[PDB]
């Protein structure tokens, strides 16, 4: 079994970095081809995807936050959104998904989740 | 006229003949963009385009012979090279799907919609054929083909945008976008044919057997040797002679070839920049094993690919091994011993090669960069050559129908689907069996397999490949 | 196919019919056949062949094998049809079904 | 040009050219594998492989013949051997089903679509053809032909694995796993022919015509006999003279053949292991009967073959009860009598054969294995012979469509199937009839019925066959 | 490595054909050095009756 542990800092309100981690138990993650994705999620409102990250530093962002958070890996999953003047604080959750075959489509869905975390801004 | 599928090897005392076919399935694209890329490393980024095209990727050796026709390969002759390849796409069936509304799915046959065939006999398209990736052919007859899609990388402008360090390669001058509709296009509808015929060039031989003498044993057991072999060292050398018995001295006219990080158990061995960027030359040269069978076990290296499986398919090169090569194979100097792994390339020089197997390739391409050395021969297998057997690209049109007059109607893509035969022949130039007068029976050739589990044969998909591949020096020369 | 795939139980009235599901790949080029187990007692030969019914069993009961499922139609359901509706097919072994207990 | 069905036979005083024809039907294979076995015996198993392919069985003999055209050459020839054979696959109209759901079939047409037909030539597959098993043809031109699936047994490796005694064939170094898709294909599409032409050995005659004399009794009924038959016995014999009433222990020149339990009324006469291995040689040599009629009833033998019911239809040997064989035929030995039911061959001996009925074999196989006697002609009926009649293998193809790019959309293997129209010729080489200076009216050529049920006929599928089967041996020689 | 050859190549075989060739022919005789016991000069008018 593979299972997924968060870590959250509490809440900082006036603009601060806010930086998150995944440390992931049961399998290691320079072992193979698995993206590592961070997703959010609004009280009362749907899901929400950051982006996604292999063990070879390439990652995927979402192109509206795209110029505000940070993907990074040092066997660590860490998270750094920035600029948090606009008050999102929902929901921090890690998720893994199996690397396609073709590229073009999505082959796999996040079976292994995380726990989550709630961010307070 | 009659409508052939034609497979089988016909041999000769000079080249074989071996053709085989199967069916492929150019399946479609909802939509014909081009679809850069979005890749934006952070740590030298990848920048691509994909393509709506398919080629077809013929490159192993395990699909023009069988089982049969490599085990009657190798116990009779005593090389092979490529000397012509014609592809026929033969009996095309592009047709359409109507979408039952209920039943989900209905394919009736369409005698309009055709199937876009380019064939690259300018090279003006890059080349992606040879780099040994999980799309080749089935290894049986009777499954179907699904031909890849094609897509490449240029080299553009790294850029560092982001937060952090977020680079991404951006196009620059020098990358290029080739789109493969400003060519020629044998559009070749329902029931049409289409031909390649390669020639392939003056390629040297794989010389599929072995040695039954060591590269350094070479001489008379008796009788010594004519030379001397210093005893005493500092300025007065006192030579001395050799009887028979120094075995582990005497001198040779010829060195082995050169071992750079030959290694037992990442990236491998690797170049670039300080400890990160670090792109991996993963199999070693082609001058050097990286499997082979020591006095216990096997010996499995750290430059080896697995080619399937994990615990690995690795060719037994007992060819190597013999000829003063191998795995942990230091070599010492007397410099005033200092271990080194690495073996020069020492001006007169002999080792061999990594053998080919039944599952290698058969070429990859030389690239167009000048002074090559040696490059007349490939690692992943294969020879690897200026002007490659060129690619076969397959569309199949973007019919784009109805409209109504100002309406988007339906879906104007409507759906389409091509099935067809490709019937694949290729001619091998055999050369005769190496002489030997022996008076010992020879090896016998058979795949190797451990117990039970028998070779290429169905069990209860069914078909199962052996655990060692099966290799192509099981004959002597004898040097 | 090698796995049959079947729900728990269904709810029925009588007056009417209870129309049953024995999902399965490629099961419409198969032969699927239905059994009948009465509890306390061993199960019978209900409908064979997708469509037949021997003499012991009576005619209001019929089924259909079309697709990737097989149903089973009784016409009729009286008060003694309260039984474990088995599906059954031949993947090369033999291949059961869960059961629709009815 | 005119697309006929051609059926019936011209006769001659050389030989007939009887044609045939029938609808065939190669049906689907909603996979297309191999598919080994899984038999795993518990007491020397079988291990086989099942080809998604279909062969065709026109071996009979009342398939040629109609009943009346039978009549016409048993009360008109006394010879038969066949010299030549053609086999054209007529009109083909490989079609696809859509799956109306709610309808749940409609059947349009295939123009895309083909047939894969191989002619096995060189015979380099398993040959299965001539075993006597239920799948032929239709005895009446009405009804549809459907041909049966290829499959073979190989020899393999027993082993024993499992709990108390379970046995397994598994594929040893000798097992062979043919798949057909290595060779050259006809692929045969809509409305398309292909022949075979075969041209048969030279086979000795089957003789339609009994005899009018016992073989034993071929001497002058007078005259008595030149030569002595012992008196006393035991040192001192006194041989006597004979006169013509000593027909008991008249010499005789020529002795009968061997009757290898031959008996009357599980496994019959077996080979093989202590008790229970035990495989079956059911039908006996040709040189044996294994039905007459003796002096009240039908003697019906262990080692009988039912040819259809049960009751059984088993053929009239009249002609072997005539010359010294017969089920309940002992033979006797003067030793220091021994009842032996057994008799060996006697160096000069004649046993004439099982005579051939209306619905017996044409060829089997005789197998390539060595140092046959004789061989000549087959049990079940038939000649047996080196190099039979090649088999004619059907598969469809495998359409694969469609898949939308990345999706398994649809079925991927639609659904296809492929009426057609085989017309079969043989010609079969006659010999003219034995003369007699007889002045008595040989007796009528009709197939043997009892009473009110006539033989065939249609009744209120309606058409009945005979309860005995219709021999071919009804006018006499004279020898 | 020739019976090898013959059985991993073909499916049959029958001789056709044999000559026996008898080849240079040495007769000679001992003379018996009586203290060595044996020997051998060469003999030119010693023959081999062949048949």
């Amino acid at each position: 079994q593979v299972q997924l542990q968060e870590s959250g800092p509490g809440l900082v309100r006036p603009s601060q970095t806010l930086s998150l981690s995944c440390t992931v138990s049961g399998a290691s993650i320079s072992s193979g081809g698995y993206y590592w994705s961070w997703i959010r999620q609004h009280p009362g409102k749907g899901l929400e995807w950051i982006g996604h990250i292999y063990y070879s530093g390439t990652v995927y962002y979402n192109p509206s936050l795209r110029s505000r958070v940070s993907i990074s890996i040092d066997n660590q999953l860490s998270l750094k959104v920035a600029s948090v003047t606009a008050a999102d604080t929902a929901v921090y959750y890690c998720a893994r998904v199996r690397v396609d075959s073709v590229r073009g489509a999505g082959d796999n869905g996040f079976d292994p989740w995380g726990h989550g975390t709630l961010v307070t801004v | 006229v009659k409508s052939m599928w034609s497979e089988g090897a016909t041999f000769s005392a000079n080249s074989v003949t071996c053709t085989f076919s199967r069916q492929f399935l150019i399946p479609y694209d909802p939509e014909h963009h081009y679809k850069v890329f979005s890749p934006a490393a952070s740590s030298s980024p990848i920048m691509g385009y994909s393509t709506p095209w398919r080629y077809l990727d013929f490159n192993a050796l395990n699909l023009f012979f069988s089982p049969l026709e490599f085990q009657h390969l190798i116990e009779n002759y005593g090389s092979i090279a490529p000397d012509a390849l014609t592809v026929t796409i033969s009996e095309i069936a592009v047709k359409d799907v109507t979408d039952k509304t209920g039943g989900g799915v209905q394919v009736t046959d369409s005698t309009t919609g055709r199937l876009c065939m380019l064939v690259d006999h300018e090279y003006k398209y890059p080349y992606v054929l040879g780099q040994g990736q999980d799309t080749l052919a089935p290894e049986l007859p009777i499954w179907v083909y699904f031909p890849p899609q094609y897509a490449y990388l240029t080299v553009g402008d790294v850029n560092t945008q982001g937060i952090s360090g977020d680079s991404k390669k951006l196009a620059s001058e020098e990358s290029a976008f080739y789109v493969l509709e400003h060519s020629s296009f044998q559009l070749l509808g329902t029931g049409g044919t289409a031909t390649m015929s390669y020639k392939f060039p003056p390629v040297p031989p794989e010389n599929l057997e072995g040695c039954s003498q060591h590269f350094y044993e070479m001489y008379n057991p008796l009788y010594g040797s004519r030379l001397g072999v210093p005893d005493t060292l500092g300025g007065d050398p006192k030579f001395r002679s050799l009887t028979h018995e120094d075995h582990a001295i005497q001198p040779q006219n010829f060195m082995p070839g050169p071992l750079v990080n030959s290694v037992s158990t990442l990236t491998g061995l690797s170049t670039g920049t300080s400890q990160n960027t670090r792109i991996s030359l993963r199999p070693g040269p082609v001058s050097q094993p990286y499997h082979h069978w020591d006095t216990d076990k096997y010996v499995t290296g750290i430059n080896a690919i697995s080619h399937g499986q994990g615990v690995g398919r690795f060719p037994n090169e007992k060819e190597q091994l013999k000829q003063l090569q191998g795995l942990n194979m230091h070599t010492y100097f007397p410099n005033k011993y200092t271990d080194q792994i690495e073996r020069p390339l020492m001006v007169g020089s002999v080792w061999n090669r990594r053998a080919l197997h039944y599952e290698s390739q058969l070429w990859s391409k030389i690239p167009n960069l000048d002074d090559s050395f040696k490059t007349q021969f490939a690692a992943l297998g294969g020879w690897g050559l200026h002007q490659p057997p060129p690619q076969i690209f397959l569309k199949i049109l973007p019919q784009s129908g109805p409209i109504g007059g100002i309406k988007s109607m339906g879906i104007t893509t409507l759906v389409q689907y091509a099935v067809g035969i490709m019937t694949v022949t290729m001619t091998f130039k055999l050369g005769p069996r190496k002489a030997t007068g022996r008076w010992n029976p020879q090896p016998g050739v058979y795949p190797p397999h451990a117990a039970g589990h028998l070779p290429y044969v169905l069990y209860d998909h069914g078909y199962e490949k052996p655990e060692e591949l099966w290799t192509a020096k099981s004959r002597v020369h004898p040097l | 196919a090698a796995a049959l795939t079947q729900p728990l139980s269904v709810s029925v009235s009588p007056g009417q019919t209870a129309i049953f599901t024995c999902s399965g790949d490629n099961l419409g080029d198969k032969y699927v056949y239905w059994f009948q187990q009465r509890p306390g007692q061993s199960p019978a030969l209900l409908i064979y062949q997708d469509n037949k019914r021997p003499s012991g069993i009576p005619e209001r009961f019929s089924g259909s094998n079309s697709g990737n499922t097989a149903t089973l139609t009784i016409s009729g359901t009286q008060s003694t049809d309260e039984a474990d509706y088995y599906c059954q097919t031949w993947d090369s072994t033999v291949v059961f079904g869960g059961g629709t207990k009815l």
